[PDB]
């Protein structure tokens, strides 16, 4: 090895790590600024750069304040925005940025999808390009609450009215027109591409397509319109077309640079150096809030398929994207320049009284200014859009038909009673449901009501009784967590919702895991009674039963009860009576069919709250 | 509103304002188009008299060729239906080729019979010309030729209007020989006038004409009353165009129009058909119906085929299957009902990893590269302690981009704060002490695997593979889910929060984060993480794209499915640009794509003489699917300790042999006795105070 | 790429020429676009494509047929930079389709 | 005004600084370039201890190699002198191939005997790195290996700016047997 060159102390950053195995100021006291200061006054880091205590950072709508090396931040949910970027790339509520080319027309954001009562439904149609193409347009519908709304050829086109005409808005600013579609819903529009849909958390966990389900977490953002997760965006995107026997995308080869790029070299990196505008120095502060890598591949994906003509747009549009971000964050960029993607407000200014200057292009103007057609002050979701804005002197208003600055006078226009019994006692339960196909689909119904009226007789909250309902088939589906802050109303809803799998097999020792090891992971209400319902009516391969016994001994050990409910002749009796040697508690009920819990449910309820304490 | 042309029966056509003749062409000829700038051309191929296609152009950029037995051709390339491209749509619409050019203002369709059919816009009122004649109202100015100049020959018009090209030049066409008429076939034609269903369209459209066609088919006809059919079909369509549909007429008449297979004939078929995998969006249809074939009441299309509503399938991955089964994602399944499938919705084990220079794949699939230089805690158990794991990075070649693990360490403070290091090169260190493998103590299990890469494993929550060259594998059961901590994040199931930092805030930049995770206060803040490290050695450039790219080639499509190869390729051509020697971390890379198909169940064949076979020592066999449990002799020696490992690619003993501590394949007659932690030969003997042994078949 | 190079330098023959095609000839010029719209394949400015149309302009305006076109959608210009000032704004300066080139200063 | 670099005798080289030692190349090495944003890349290519040919790259999209018995090949393809594209001009100057970078800011050449040259421009001062070493006047920091670390060996040096690629991975090269 020819070698040619050359406990444990504690600092503010690394006090909570480990010590370094490669290998002093006084306890309490931690090494910085190189002298030793003491704890409780260490700074907090963000961004690579330091925050003394009481100091305070801005996060998007949460404000975070630096106590003891650790921020403590508001929990608020922000306001989430969807957006097309270019003319292939969508970028969902959760922050997934993927690419689908696609000719046909697809589901941008829905929230007539699962159980929830729609009220909204926004389809995104491509018109001119699936591969980007430089006399591209996307044509959006937008299916509010009966009405209709088509964003076409940079205009606006009510094609139905609203319900609601008051809660409708459009507006329109810079380059973009941003329609109110009611309190918690807006879409912003470049006029061109760039369709952003703008979400307050009183849609969460209920939106669906191209969007993805906002709910905070990006890896289920590719569920299918069929609920299942896709590993291919492509296969999403084909799963979300609104018309059946329009043509499905065909998943070309993923090169490392789209076609006329793949064998055309002094383009792709003419491509490339033109699309780092995204790192120079205009862009250089944003790129500590934003990343800009993706939409550096947007930039190239668009520019090498579009090889424009006459209007830069496709490139001009991609980075106008990204400014607009940054401007969201609050870094607003001057990235415009006579030279790169000019744009001028000039055509505004010449008028039949010669030249008057009032419109200008601004990096970015407050985008809900008042108008003589909107004289009050309306709430919309971006803060400060590009475009082409007017300034003109005190007291002095936009006419947006004459699009000209005049005066203002001169504008042209619990429950308990829900059945004689009523269980409020400390209780943590589980219904375990047998979805494998021994249970017809009409079977399953009676058991969800089973479910669902059991609930009913139970004093669900935090407080006093908490459950929760998991299908189990061959994999632990949960429905409902203990965890679960829904009220009981929309809870008992959820259990009678609960879907039928039919699987030709129903691991039980499966579910007694999942259990085990996930629902009850933490005892956080040592003091709650633990119950499960082992309700199944299937065999299981013997080969799947071999651990079974060790589940339902770990459950004693953490002293869940586990009430086997067999019903129907194929009930694995044996499984059965292996869980009732296992504790007295344990005790089995065996039924004929699945209608006879309509006779067994009286008692089972007052078995498990006489398995319960009070207060 | 929007014209209609047609060319039907044998050899007819309907103009767009009505004027209807005969024309058996004999070459390509122009139905319609702009007709002084002709931004689309419409393009009816004939052969023999007979049609055979109908084609559109769309300035000579765009070609496509809707024959009437289903074929479609771009250019002279074959393309499969349904088909999108440059605005025009080709689809099955009501059982009936379709092509619509909603942009250009033209919707055309073939129907089972081979009828075409062209609507056109409003805008090309009065600017049209070609075989459907101009468009305004006036009939009579229909046959104006090519020159300029009307003619009251049907096929001066239609030769004015021929299309040659440059493997077919057009003949004169002329009209056919014919014998010309019987009294019973006569009343099929005179059915459109006598009959109720039909006189309801008189007010609209006059039907003698119609009838003079009908009877002169009649004349030319070879068959029985179905020679009128083509007659009252193009009648029937023509009332609907003009607004009045004719529900009745299939009935009255002997007629029937051919659908395929399964499906019925009926007028007024909505646009909007039910196919099992779509959306029940019904808003957006605001269409008007069409003629078309249907599927029976009850049941719904399945690829063209038709389906009861119950025994339609579910589609994933681009594949079909039917109701009940059962589709694994990991420890999930999902099964199929009606049209949906229905998850398990449990969360599975946890794999971090980092597997070449300094890329990373988080508990949450969050990929990034980091390229630190310094011991960074790489996962750990902050909410209860049970672990923690710190790997050492040092920079593993010349370029600044080259960066990978050199030694990991592990802290178990359960095991009596036990300090393991395992170590380049794949050895083992406990508390300083170097130690021999495997090592059993207490909830602590090390071994070498079949590759050489030692395997540890403590209690069953936790698992780490270590290949000794700077590829780390760490699994954590479910048990840790939300507990975890440090560069692999914190394993909850979401790629938003991995890179959180111990300040409780997640850093936008990975270059921030890993440096928040760094043991050591002297150690270099990487300032940038410099992606495409090939700018440094343009030399390498050109081996890693054309070497990298096979992570994309047909040898891998059996898992671009199951795994998303992007991220792979990525980290593929950086090792290629950066490292010491780019065909081994070519290798490194491409076995790491396969190792995640394999974690997805899906086992690739991707070495081959070219590229990483591996040589496996003296007479050991490579085995791309080979069982570990019973390869060592140990096993032998320990036939009860439960072994239930998947089989994995590496070398191994033929079937007959077991493997001994010098690697050679033995019998198992020849295997020593492990007994006590020594190493007994065959056959050896011996007795104790309190016990009489002997050594024989391993055992 | 070829016909969208084509119909995009078509613009030459559109209204805004139609009365500079009777004093000069297009061709040649729709020639140079289609050449240099084709063998650069710009990214960012458009200024290959711009400046051929602009030098056809320029030629127009030579023999009187002054022509506006420049739009917002098609190689747009802007002035505003020299307007906007460290006293704030004044608006001077005017894109022109053509102005008198000598100017006394 | 302008450094040079010169590669010359049978295994000497010259720096931009006038750091002057002798290497036996076995593989390709890097001899000027941008240092940190590495706009082009002048490598000259050795075989046997011998030089054999002074390649250019400008940057992944574009590779020229000027053989010493003045073969041109732009890729794998064989060109003919002289030659111009993008920005780089090859021509038979004074007799000797000729490799003009204006735009670039380098002029390269080969003498009739297979003496190397480059001069760089003033643009590179404190901002290059390879064989050829840094450019600042310092001469005995010449020897900064691709590590950011000095060596007073100049083979540590030199194989530290070694550039492998797919038909030729570097072996690291050491003095040869002499008699002196
Ligand atoms: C964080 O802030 C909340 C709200 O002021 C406060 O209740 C809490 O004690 C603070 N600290 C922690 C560790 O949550
Ligand atoms: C753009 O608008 C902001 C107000 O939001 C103003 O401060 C700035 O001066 C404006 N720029 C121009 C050029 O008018
Ligand atoms: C039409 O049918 C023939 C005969 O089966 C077949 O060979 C051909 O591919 C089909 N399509 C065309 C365009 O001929
Ligand atoms: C149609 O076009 C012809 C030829 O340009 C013209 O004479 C006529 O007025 C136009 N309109 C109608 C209704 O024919
Ligand atoms: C090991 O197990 C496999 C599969 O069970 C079997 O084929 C083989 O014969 C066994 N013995 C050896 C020495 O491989
Ligand atoms: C351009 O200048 C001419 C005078 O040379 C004037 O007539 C014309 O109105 C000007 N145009 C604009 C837009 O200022
Ligand atoms: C150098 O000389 C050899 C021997 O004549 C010749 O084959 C070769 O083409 C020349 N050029 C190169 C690059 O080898
Ligand atoms: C050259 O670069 C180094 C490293 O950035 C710097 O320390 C030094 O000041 C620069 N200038 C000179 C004259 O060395
Ligand atoms: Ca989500
Ligand atoms: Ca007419
Ligand atoms: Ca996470
Ligand atoms: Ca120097």
């Amino acid at each position: 090895m020819h070698c040619t060159m050359s406990e444990c102390a504690k600092t503010c950053q690394n006090y909570d790590l480990e010590c370094m195995s490669m290998g002093l100021c006084p306890p309490g006291m931690v090494r910085h600024e190189n002298r030793c200061v003491a704890l409780e006054r260490c700074p907090c880091f963000h961004q690579g750069k330091e925050y003394a205590p009481g100091e305070t950072v801005k996060i998007g709508c949460n404000t975070c304040v630096c106590r003891d090396r650790k921020w403590n931040c508001t929990d608020h949910v922000c306001d989430a925005t969807c957006s097309t970027i270019g003319m292939a790339h969508y970028l969902t509520f959760d922050g997934l940025k993927y690419l689908f080319p696609g000719e046909c027309q697809y589901v941008l954001v829905q929230d007539y999808c699962g159980s929830n009562p729609g009220t909204f439904r926004i389809l995104v149609g491509n018109k001119g390009c699936s591969h980007p193409s430089v006399k591209c347009k996307k044509r959006v519908t937008i299916l509010v609450e009966g009405g209709e709304i088509e964003l076409f050829d940079g205009e606006v086109n009510v094609k139905r009215p609203m319900k609601d005409e008051t809660h409708f808005e459009v507006v329109e600013s810079g380059r973009y027109i941003i329609l109110l579609l009611g309190k918690a819903l807006s879409v912003v529009w470049d006029r061109h591409l760039s369709i952003s849909v703008v979400l307050k958390q009183t849609y969460q966990e209920k939106v669906c397509g191209l969007c993805g389900n906002f709910d905070g977490i990006q890896n289920n953002d590719l569920t299918s319109s069929n609920l299942q997760v896709e590993e291919d965006p492509v296969d999403f995107g084909n799963s979300w077309k609104v018309s059946s026997q329009c043509a499905d995308t065909r998943k070309v080869p993923l090169d490392s640079s789209p076609a006329t790029c793949h064998n055309n070299i002094m383009k792709q990196t003419m491509v490339d150096s033109s699309c780092r505008i995204l790192t120079s120095d205009v862009f250089q502060d944003c790129n500590k809030l934003v990343d800009p890598e993706p939409y550096l591949d947007v930039c190239i994906y668009d520019t090498c398929s579009c090889e424009s003509i006459g209007d830069c747009a496709c490139f001009c549009d991609t980075i106008a994207a990204y400014a607009h971000v940054c401007a969201q964050h609050g870094k607003v960029v001057t990235w415009r320049t006579a030279t790169l993607c000019p744009q001028s407000c000039e055509e505004r200014n010449l008028r039949e009284n010669g030249y008057e200057c009032e419109w200008r292009y601004n990096s970015c103007a407050p985008a809900c200014q008042v108008t003589c057609q909107h004289p009050e002050p309306l709430a919309c979701p971006v803060q400060c859009v590009e475009g082409c804005h007017a300034h003109c002197p005190p007291g002095k208003i936009l006419d947006e038909l004459l699009q000209t600055c005049v005066d203002p006078e001169d504008c042209p226009v619990s429950e308990p009673p829900l059945h004689d019994f009523y269980c409020s006692r400390l209780l943590d339960l589980v219904f375990l449901l047998d979805g494998s196909s021994r249970l017809s689909e009409a079977e399953f119904e009676v058991l969800k009501a089973f479910v669902v009226d059991m609930m009913e007789r139970l004093r669900i909250s935090q407080k006093w009784v908490r459950v929760a309902v998991v299908e189990y088939h061959d994999g632990s589906h949960a429905y409902i967590g203990l965890k679960d802050r829904k009220r009981p109303s929309e809870l008992r809803r959820i259990a009678s919702q609960v879907k039928y799998a039919g699987s030709q097999v129903a691991s039980t020792s499966e579910v007694l895991k999942y259990t085990l090891f996930q629902i009850f992971s933490k005892i956080d209400r040592p003091e709650a009674s633990r119950i499960a319902l082992l309700l199944m009516a299937s065999q299981e391969p013997q080969r799947m039963s071999r651990n079974f016994v060790r589940y339902v001994q770990g459950l004693k050990k953490k002293k869940v009860i586990v009430i086997p409910v067999g019903i129907g002749p194929h009930a694995n009796l044996k499984q059965i009576r292996l869980i009732e040697k296992q504790a007295p508690e344990n005790k089995a009920f065996v039924l004929s069919s699945v209608d006879e819990l309509e006779q067994q449910r009286d008692e089972i309820v007052s078995y498990l709250c006489d398995l319960a304490p009070e207060a | 509103s929007t014209a209609r042309c047609s060319l039907f029966g044998s050899d007819f056509v309907n103009t767009f304002d009505g004027s209807m003749y005969s024309f058996a062409g004999y070459c390509s000829y122009l139905l319609a188009g702009g007709c002084q700038k002709r931004s689309f051309s419409i393009i009816g191929d004939f052969q023999n008299g007979k049609r055979v296609s109908l084609s559109v152009y769309l300035g000579e950029f765009f070609d496509i060729h809707l024959f009437v037995n289903g074929t479609v051709t771009q250019g002279d390339q074959r393309v499969s239906m349904p088909y999108a491209s440059k605005g025009l749509y080709l689809e099955t619409e009501a059982g009936y080729y379709k092509l619509s050019g909603e942009a250009y203002g033209f919707v055309a369709r073939i129907d089972g019979s081979g009828n075409f059919q062209v609507l056109l816009s409003d805008r090309y009122f009065n600017k049209t010309c070609g075989l459907c004649g101009n468009f305004n109202i006036f009939a009579e100015d229909d046959f104006m030729t090519q020159e300029g100049t009307l003619t009251s020959d049907p096929y001066d018009f239609a030769n004015s209007w021929a299309l040659s090209s440059g493997e077919q030049w057009c003949e004169r066409a002329s009209p056919p020989s014919s014998s010309c008429m019987q009294k019973g076939l006569w009343e099929q034609c005179q059915l459109l006038k006598s009959t109720s269903v039909f006189a309801r369209c008189h007010p609209l459209v006059d039907p003698e004409p119609f009838v003079a066609l009908c009877e002169k088919t009649l004349c030319e006809c070879a068959g029985g009353l179905e020679c009128a059919c083509p007659a009252l079909l193009e009648y029937a369509r023509t009332c609907a165009q003009e607004g009045m549909v004719l529900y009745g007429w299939t009935d009255h008449s002997a007629c029937s129009p051919v659908c395929p297979a399964g499906m019925e004939y009926r007028q007024c078929v909505s646009p909007c058909a039910r196919t099992c995998q779509s959306l029940h969006i019904n808003e957006m249809c605001q269409e008007r119906c069409v003629d078309g074939c249907s599927c029976p009441e009850g049941q719904l299309l399945d690829e063209g085929l038709c389906v009861e509503s119950t025994e339609c399938p579910c589609v994933h991955s681009g594949k079909r299957y039917p109701p009940g089964t059962s589709l694994s994602r990991d420890c999930n399944t999902c099964i199929c009902r009606n049209s949906q499938w229905i998850c398990s919705n449990e969360e599975c084990p946890g794999e971090c990893l980092v597997t070449g220079q300094s890329h990373f794949k988080s508990f949450d699939n969050r990929y990034f590269t980091f390229s630190g230089i310094c011991q960074y805690l790489l996962a750990r158990d902050c909410q209860d302690h049970s672990f923690s794991i710190v790997i050492e990075t040092v920079q593993c070649a010349d370029d600044r981009d080259a960066v990978c693990t050199r030694s990991v360490t592990v802290r178990l403070p359960g095991l009596h704060n036990s300090l393991v290091k395992l170590k380049h090169g794949a050895g083992v260190a406990m508390d300083g002490q170097d130690v021999q493998l495997p090592l059993l103590k207490g909830d602590l299990r090390i071994q070498h695997t079949v590759t050489a890469s030692v395997r540890l494993s403590y209690g069953e929550d936790l698992q780490m593979d270590w290949d000794g060259r700077g590829r780390l594998l760490v699994k954590l059961s479910p048990v840790y889910a939300g507990k975890t901590c440090g560069l692999c994040g914190n394993y909850n199931g979401n790629q938003g929060d991995d890179f959180l930092t111990p300040s409780g805030l997640a850093e936008p930049r990975v270059e921030d984060f890993g440096n928040a995770w760094k043991l050591h206060g002297d150690c270099q803040d990487l300032q940038k993480q410099h992606s495409d490290p090939c700018a440094l050695n343009p030399r390498m450039t050109r081996f890693s794209e054309e070497a990298c790219a096979v992570l994309t080639s047909p040898t891998f499509e059996a898992c671009h499915r199951a795994v998303s190869p992007l991220p792979y390729l990525r980290n593929c051509r950086y090792d290629v640009c950066s490292c010491s020697d780019g065909r081994e971390c070519l290798c490194g890379a491409l076995a790491s794509y396969a190792a995640a198909c394999a974690g997805r169940g899906v086992r690739v064949a991707w070495r081959e003489p070219g590229r990483c076979e591996l040589n496996c020592p003296k007479g050991q066999v490579y085995l791309q699917c080979g069982t570990p449990c019973n390869l060592t002799c140990r096993s032998l020696s320990y036939p009860d300790e439960e072994c239930n490992e998947a089989c994995l690619e590496g070398c191994f003993c033929p079937p007959g042999l077991y493997m001994d501590e010098r690697g050679d394949c033995v019998p198992k007659a020849q295997c020593p006795c492990y007994y006590d932690g020594e190493i007994f030969q065959p056959e050896d003997i011996f007795s104790d105070h309190h016990t009489m042994c002997y050594c024989e078949d391993g055992f």
